[PDB]
Order: C-alpha cells, then sequence, then structure tokens
C-alpha cells in the first residue's frame, strides 16, 4: 500500500554527522505532516519533533532542538534528519512516522534506521553452512563482521515457516556472530535445496550458501 | 505544562483467552472540547519491527485490527482491552498523545504468555571443512521450541566438561506456538579441536525427565 521506505543503517564516528532519510513511497505528500520518533535500546519511544511537508513547518521538543534539524523536498517526497555533534548516547533506532490530521498520528510507520556511533572499521561476514545429519534442523552461521545488522532470508525468501534467526553476540573480538536455522521435515531433505542469503550493506557483502547434508 | 503519560502495570502475563487489562493516565486532559474527541492512542510493537497503530481518537479501531482490541475511558483515564488474548498479543503496548506539544508516549507494557511445559528437540553442527581452513572451529548446539526460557547446556569434549570457550543466545517468544529457542557456540582453535573426538551437548530442561545429550566424532 504506503510506504514509508527509510536505509536500513548508518554507521559514524563521534562529532560526524548523518542524514536519516524517508523516502515517502505511498499514497503521496502532501498534506501529510511527518513526524521523528527515536528508540533507544530497550527503552520506550521517545519524541523528537514535528514537519509540514506543505512547505517545511517544524518542531522540535526542547532536549532535540539545537543538535537536530529536520529538512524536507517535496520533489523526490523524501524528508530528513540530520543529528550533529555524534554522541555515543545518540546511537538508537530513528522512526519515520506518518502523522495523520485528526487522531494524531502514525497509521504507516518505517522501518527504523539504526544509528552506530563508533569509531572502529568495517567488516565482512563469514558465512557457513550447519548441516543436517522426523524433522531435520539445518542452518548458517553468520561469523565475524561489524557492525549490526546482516539481513538472513531462506529461499530468497519463500522459506519462512520455522525459521529462527537469532539475536547476534558480541565475541571477546569485538565483532558480532548470528546463525540463523529452520526446522524441515526429514523427506525433503533428498528433494528440497536450501540456500541462505545473507546481506551487511555496510561492507556491501552478498552470500548465498547453499546447506547440504 | 507538558502531558505525562504513565502506564500501569509495567509487564502482564495471562493463559490464552484470559482477559487483558492496561491503563494510561494522562497528566492533563487530552479531550478537545468543542469536537468532544480524545486525542489518545495505542500501540503494539515487536521485537526488530515498527510500532503498530491499534485504537485511535480513545475508542476508534484501526482497519485490519481484531474485534478483540477495544478501547476505552475519556479525559485522562484510558484503557486497553484485549478479551481472548492470544499467542500473538505478546508484544509491548504504547498509549500516546496528541492534545499538546512536546508529544508524549507511555512507558509501554509488556504482554506476556503461559503455555504447557514444551521439551526441546536437540540438534548438534560441527564445524564446516571451510571455517577450518582458517584455523578456527565454531560447534553448535540447538535447543528447538522449548518452555520455560530457563534451562541448561554443558559442553563436554572427549568427556571433560567445558568452561569459559562457550556462548548462547535466546530467541524471544514465538508468534504461533508461545515457546523460546537457544544457540550455544563452542569456539576453538583448529589445534584444540584436532586433538579431540568426541564432542558432547548436554540439555537440562524441566520438560525433558533426564538430561539429553547429542554427540558427534570428527571425521
Amino acid at each position: 500500500e504506503v510506504q514509508l521506505v527509510q536505509p536500513g543503517v548508518e554507521l559514524r564516528n563521534p562529532g560526524a554527522s548523518v542524514k536519516v532519510s524517508c523516502k515517502a513511497s505511498g499514497y503521496i505528500f502532501t498534506m501529510n505532516s511527518i513526524d521523528w520518533v527515536r528508540q533507544a535500546p530497550g527503552q520506550g519511544l521517545e519524541w523528537m519533533g514535528r514537519i509540514d511537508p506543505e512547505d517545511g513547518g517544524t518542531k522540535y521538543a526542547q532536549k532535540f532542538q539545537g543538535r537536530v534539524t529536520f529538512t524536507a523536498d517535496t520533489s523526490t517526497s523524501t524528508a530528513y534528519v540530520e543529528l550533529n555533534s555524534l554522541r555515543s548516547e545518540d546511537t538508537a533506532v530513528y522512526y519515520c512516522a506518518r502523522v495523520d490530521d485528526y487522531y494524531l498520528g502514525y497509521d504507516y510507520w518505517g522501518q527504523g534506521t539504526q544509528v552506530t556511533v563508533s569509531s572502529a572499521s568495517t567488516k565482512g561476514p563469514s558465512v557457513f553452512p550447519l548441516a543436517p545429519s522426523g524433522t531435520a534442523a539445518l542452518g548458517c552461521l553468520v561469523k565475524d563482521y561489524f557492525p549490526e545488522p546482516v539481513t538472513v532470508s531462506w529461499n530468497s525468501g519463500a522459506l519462512t515457516s520455522g525459521v529462527h534467526t537469532f539475536p547476534a553476540v558480541l565475541q571477546s573480538s569485538g565483532l558480532y556472530s548470528l546463525s540463523s536455522v529452520v526446522t524441515v521435515p526429514s523427506s525433503s531433505l533428498g528433494t528440497q535445496t536450501y540456500i541462505c542469503n545473507v546481506n551487511h550493506k555496510p561492507s556491501n557483502t552478498k552470500v548465498d550458501k547453499k546447506v547440504e547434508p | 505544562l507538558d502531558i505525562v503519560m504513565t502506564q500501569t502495570p509495567t509487564s502482564v502475563t495471562a493463559s490464552a483467552g484470559d482477559k487483558v487489562t492496561i491503563n494510561c493516565k494522562s497528566s492533563q486532559s487530552v479531550l478537545f472540547s468543542s469536537n468532544q474527541k480524545n486525542y489518545l492512542a495505542w500501540y503494539q510493537q515487536r521485537l526488530g519491527q515498527s510500532p503498530r497503530l491499534l485504537i485511535y481518537w480513545a475508542s476508534i479501531r484501526e482497519s485490519g485490527v481484531p474485534d478483540r482490541f477495544s478501547g476505552s475511558g475519556s479525559a485522562t483515564d484510558f484503557t486497553l482491552t484485549i478479551s481472548n488474548f492470544q499467542p500473538e498479543d505478546a508484544a509491548v503496548y504504547y498509549c500516546q498523545q496528541g492534545y499538546s506539544f512536546p508529544y508524549s508516549f507511555g512507558s509501554g507494557t509488556r504482554l506476556e504468555i503461559r503455555r504447557t511445559v514444551a521439551a526441546p528437540s536437540v540438534f548438534i553442527f560441527p564445524p564446516s571443512d571451510e571455517q577450518l581452513k582458517s584455523g578456527t572451529a565454531s560447534v553448535v548446539c540447538l535447543l528447538n521450541n522449548f518452555y520455560p526460557r530457563e534451562a541448561k547446556v554443558q559442553w563436554k569434549v572427549d568427556n571433560a566438561l567445558q568452561s569459559g570457550n562457550s556462548q548462547e543466545s535466546v530467541t524471544e517468544q514465538d508468534s504461533k506456538d508461545s515457546t523460546y529457542s537457544l544457540s550455544s557456540t563452542l569456539t576453538l582453535s583448529k589445534a584444540d579441536y584436532e586433538k579431540h573426538k568426541v564432542y558432547a551437548c548436554e540439555v537440562t530442561h524441566q520438560g525433558l525427565s533426564s538430561p539429553v545429550t547429542k554427540s558427534f566424532n570428527r571425521g
């Protein structure tokens, strides 16, 4: 239907400035104001401010006034958030939500754009199969990567039932490691082909590992 | 001013079918005198997902939202009510005001679910030949669809208990069956892995009468 497409993630060093974007597929601009809500890890939602795309009318919650800026371009139907003097505190998920004019907000929301404030270098992952040996379990090991996240899909997204993509863990190396599994019937092992698609946009890595018995 | 949203309780646990109630109180009236409309909205957030609007105008249901979800209350006291609480309804619930600037959300309220004790289906995976190439060996242990969350895993290399070389991660509760899944990974240098034959994973859960053990021989 209507889609508020934001990027998946950006990593900046401390003091550098980011620009969270939000493409509004739709539906269509305008006559739908836009606001920015942020979600720090495990903590609730925090209201940052609004925008009138009609003609860039803005409001900021005191605590965001001075460090944030919301721009909007009527041409590409894209709205922005520019946070300055980035601190490790600013590490959160930045939401682009569409404000309905009566009953306030937020019928359609955006995917989230995790922002990581870190001095560390990008690193692509290493994809290894987890081989099966009347329900068998097979998987993928997405080892040694930075930063989070990685998107793991099975059979180009066609396989969804019983898929378990585990929460990533921090190794002693400071690199994340993840594992994605799927329970399948033992009968389909000879018939069906199982291939995990692994994506890591920060390092521009795209792997398709075929899991064999 | 600056309205404040207060959610009660902070967390809830209920059986499949029982009636669930979440209360939200605002420091100032969010009802607009002339249109006699309460500026209150309820949202359902799940892990790794954007919040989802359920109730708006304090009592109006959104298109495609189950009938079980119901909005009520007026002026300051508002209540989200799930009647036939289902496994899908295990998520975080937030109340949001729209009456004045800045906009305010609630602290959130975690709803949970109770289920029959489910034993884990245990699986063991040896390291791949390509992972070996580069002097590392990671051994994965799978604890598929189990309840409660509480469980014990023990690595036994050549029947000798391992300590300080493993790491585990647990999934959130399932939307369909309401179970958990656990992954423990034993990481050794190629030289240490090449030293031993047997690799065992010992699982202790209340759904299991005796500790289940899955093992393998290197080559």
